[PDB]
């Protein structure tokens, strides 16, 4: 039967689940979140497309559980992903990885990233003068850090982090960590 | 909601001696599970200083040897070496919930040797004369402890009406106090009197120091 | 080296409203969150709340709402917090905080309605070797006035006590310690500065 | 036409780029391990079956230089993965992601994981008493921990960390920081 | 905490082998990479090589190969470089060390051919202050160590370097009583008084 | 081939003055875009004692007086306040190739103002008076400059390295000779030529002060 197209998809799965750790460059992880984002509705169309075709009876088997669940667990993460862009008008909210910002105050303006979980201790590493803070690109930086950043969820959790002790290594690097403070709802 | 009640309202400690005040919470301040929970310090004249910022983490530049402990409903911070420079008051507060409450506070008063107080009076000043009123001043320096006695003697007897008095906080570097006090009268009475004495019964020295003076010792 | 540096002391009529200012240096205006704290009636404190300059964001207890409303000006980086509808149990200190360890110096605020009057200061002359001679201060309003000693004369030794509330008027006394050697050979003046009365009176101390 | 096993492909890249990284599961990160070494032998097999069964030309055209690439690379990619295996006989020098191994000397036994980079600053959070140094979950410690830890390339590289300063939150929480002291060439 | 404790002073004859010991205590024997450095005629160092104590895995300079040969001994936590065809260039102090931070206290080591005859101690006797001396002569090999009271008076003892001359040590003390001279590889433990004259 | 020259060979600073070393390497001791260097301090009598451990961020406990810097192949070692408690020796290391060399050394000796010797006399003793010979000592304690001259009116001389905490020197002269020489002369004197003083302190004997 076809052996050469469906064989080329799998090269794409070592493309992906290789690549997927991209943080270094911005652009690259805001292309993956893009790809992850606009990928959620397409497989949803393509289930229904194989549902109302009915061949088999297998449309009506499990090709109508799978878009029904897959879209009921879309429905659900899109109204929260709006919850936290009401509480936060950030637009970083609707991305489709975590529901939890971080705002770093650099020179003159406010810089927003996704953050996977918010934890008592946060780290900072300036290697070389190029700050990255919880292994996102944050620009060029020195050591002359800002004591006080943000943590933001939707269901209250406004949490307060501040700067606990910068040492300086080789001449231009460094590190530091920020430690919870506190705790303000909404 | 949350009042947070720590009931040592003064307390002396020695100089090395260690003290330790115990403000407690109210209900459930261990949100996300750890506790959270502010130590002020203010000294008279001066905004409050912050020391140890979550029950532990002393603040960068204070000397370590102020500790906070403790954990659900009952925490403590502890001054092992007392110095002589501390002789403030010191705040709790929770930062967990949106009334941020603070504690009442602890006034921490250093304990020392005696010592007698040095006396002096004063003259009404001759720029008060066209007043029509007269103000007769003692003062007290480098006393211990802060209870003692002033007596104001008029033509022999005593007076007891008018009379004010004011005392200094206690000093950062002896932890004595000092005492001013005030004899204000109209020139009336100022008329028919000729002997002024201020008399200063301390704890000790069961004999009072005296310092008096006339009408006519212009 | 972050600096707050607050308005000053004002006094306010019953009924009116004030406006209170924490111009900051030292670091970018956006970024942190500026408290206010209430210290009142002695050496208790409450909170009163916070603002994020960067937009808006006022958060406030259920207390003092309706009471004090949070502004921002980011162009000459000041906070503008202002109270309303003024009475007796309004007279306090102010403080605006960041990061709970940079504090402002403090704004007294006196409510009453009376007159400024101001301050009457005489000398004391004494009419071993360690001798006293001070100034009082009597019948001024309202609080403060600063006293000093020739703005140099005995930074040490001197001893200023707390004001005393007598009929609507306050007295006040400072007192300094000299020794037998140069006195009277040297010259040593007080000085009180009434800010509420904007004067400065010097007067020395002669021997008798 | 074909259109349920293909769309139910589309939810794999969903499960894959989004629960891909250094988790903190170490079993679920060997899984995944293993499932990308595997993933390599299917698309030579798979090429060659769908290049033997010469249809429409096709099998000329593209299905033999693509898989003459990914027969090229696997051949380096295990040669260079065999000397490190050599230099350090560990058995995690096989992985297909990286060829950097970072070795931390934990309580008796030394523990060996894979390092995307080699960085002259590392970092490490205590957060309750679970220890993780660069994103891997080594297990429970405390904040007396080991003062040297080194990380092994292969090509002639071995370098050693010296660590800096530690510090305490929050009772059983921490930081700290370990940073390069001396290089060592095979 | 960290501690090593190396073996002491010794004296061998050109030719011969040699074994030190560098006793690890305070730490997880097993982590570390414990280097050998060679600190010889007066003030100049050397580097010998390192090993890991978890798999061999040794690395020597060039210069000390077929010289040293480091090795371990995991039970009892010790290190143990030793030296083969030892000639009169050898005399040198050897330390181990692991972080460049914790170092050992080092090993004398003499090669020669010559007894280890045992010291003569002397007395010495004759204001201000009154100064005392006691002189030690015509001992082989370094070194001895000279306490004045076991320990006391410390706040002057002023010993002074041993001069070669016709392969016997000579050196002198003086405190401004008791005169013990320890000396290791002779057993040997002299004691002398001084009284006055 | 990566031999490492530091040649200040001796120092000589004030109290409080800014002390300098100048260690620098041969050609090429960058790799990996950072340069690596240990600093090392030597008293006599104990094992080196590490301060500054890659260029910079000296290791804990060490006092911030010592300062490390440099780059290429020229590096320094600077200790700006400088106490009497330096005097000690001072080396360099790279930690970057397959050898690992060190410096050549730098001996500090702190200045302080001038001192005279405290000159003393020891006789003979009977002890080795039995056994064939005799050893007249000297003793010269706590003077300054190391630079003395004595004379004997067949010696060897002992110096002390500079104490660590009143920065001086000592010394001892030893004559030793056969005891039959010894009843050939009757007075023996020790004396010393310092740059302190402009006639030198004598100290002399007699077989009759017994
Ligand atoms: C785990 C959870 C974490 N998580 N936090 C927040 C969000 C979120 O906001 N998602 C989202 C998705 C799309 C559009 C937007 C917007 N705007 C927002 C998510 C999220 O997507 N999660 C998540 C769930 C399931 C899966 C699955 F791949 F495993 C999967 C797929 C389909 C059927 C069943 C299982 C993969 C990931
Ligand atoms: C970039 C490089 C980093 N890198 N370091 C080390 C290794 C490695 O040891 N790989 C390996 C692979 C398999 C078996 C073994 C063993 N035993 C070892 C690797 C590696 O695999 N890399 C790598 C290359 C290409 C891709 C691709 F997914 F992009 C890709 C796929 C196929 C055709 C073209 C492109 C993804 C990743």
């Amino acid at each position: 039967q076809w052996n050469l197209v469906i064989g080329f998809l799998f090269l794409t799965w070592i493309c992906l689940l290789q690549f997927a750790y991209a943080n270094r460059n911005r652009f690259l992880y805001i292309i993956k979140l893009i790809f992850l984002w606009l990928l959620w509705p397409v497989t949803l169309a393509c289930f229904v497309l194989a549902a109302v075709y009915r061949i088999n009876w297998i449309t009506g088997g499990i090709a109508i559980a799978m878009a029904c669940l897959v879209g009921l667990m879309w429905l659900s993460y899109f109204i929260a992903s709006f919850r936290l862009f009401a509480r936060t008008r950030s637009m970083w909210s609707f991305n489709p990885e975590t529901n939890i910002l971080l705002n770093v105050p650099l020179h003159g303006t406010i810089l927003t990233r996704p953050l996977l979980e918010s934890e008592l201790v946060i780290g900072a590493v300036i290697l070389r003068g190029h700050l990255r803070i919880a292994g996102h690109h944050l620009g060029r930086c020195d050591i002359k850090d800002l004591p006080k950043e943000i943590t933001v969820a939707t269901s209250r959790t406004l949490s307060y982090y501040k700067l606990g002790a910068s040492q300086r290594v080789a001449g231009d690097s460094g590190f530091a960590a920020y430690s919870r403070y506190r705790i303000g709802n909404y | 909601d949350i009042v947070m009640t720590q009931s040592p309202a003064s307390l002396a400690v020695s100089l090395g001696q260690r003290a330790t005040i115990s403000c407690k919470a109210s209900q459930s301040i261990d949100y996300d599970g750890d506790n959270y929970m502010n130590w002020y310090q203010q000294k008279p004249g001066q905004p409050p200083k912050l020391l140890i910022y979550t029950t532990s983490n002393l603040e960068s530049g204070i000397p370590a040897r102020f500790s906070g402990s403790g954990s659900g409903t009952d925490f403590t911070l502890n001054i092992h070496p007392v110095e002589e420079g501390d002789a403030a008051t010191y705040y709790c507060q929770q930062n967990n919930e949106d009334p941020y409450t603070f504690g009442g506070g602890t006034k921490l008063e250093i304990k020392r040797a005696d010592a007698a107080p040095t006396v002096s009076i004063f003259p009404p000043s001759s720029e008060q004369l066209t007043s029509g009123g007269a103000s007769v001043v003692c003062f007290l320096n480098n006393f211990y402890p802060k209870d003692i006695n002033v007596k104001w003697k008029i033509d022999g007897s005593e007076r007891q009406n008018g009379v004010l008095n004011s005392w200094t906080d206690q000093d950062s570097k002896d932890s004595t106090y000092s005492m001013s006090s005030t004899l204000t009268l109209t020139k009336d009475e100022y008329e028919r009197h000729n002997s002024y004495t201020c008399e200063a019964t301390h704890k000790t020295s069961t004999s009072p120091i005296v310092k008096s003076f006339n009408r006519n010792e212009c | 080296e972050v600096q707050l540096q607050q308005s000053g002391p004002e006094l306010v009529k019953p009924g009116a409203s004030m406006k209170i200012s924490c111009k900051t240096s030292g670091y970018s205006f956006t970024g942190y969150t500026m408290n206010w704290v209430k210290q009142s009636h002695g050496k208790n404190l409450e909170w009163i709340g916070l603002i994020n300059p960067y937009n808006g964001d006022t958060s406030y207890n259920q207390k003092f709402k309706g009471k004090a409303t949070l502004t921002v000006d980011k162009s000459s980086s000041t906070a503008y917090m202002e109270l309303l509808s003024l009475t007796s149990e309004d007279s306090a200190v102010y403080y605006c905080e960041v990061i709970n360890t940079y504090w402002g110096q403090g704004t007294l605020v006196t409510v009453s309605a009376a007159k400024t009057t101001p301050p009457s200061v005489y000398p004391l002359a004494p009419g071993n070797s360690m001798v006293t001679l001070g100034c009082l201060v009597k019948g001024y309003f309202p609080e403060p006035v600063t006293v000093t000693w020739n703005s140099g004369s005995l930074s040490s030794g001197v001893h200023t006590f707390p004001a005393v509330l007598q009929s609507d008027l306050y007295t006040l006394s400072s007192s300094v310690t000299v020794p037998s050697s140069t006195w009277p050979s040297e010259t040593v003046t007080c000085n009180v500065a009434h800010p509420a009365s904007s004067t400065k009176v010097d007067k020395k101390i002669v021997p008798r």
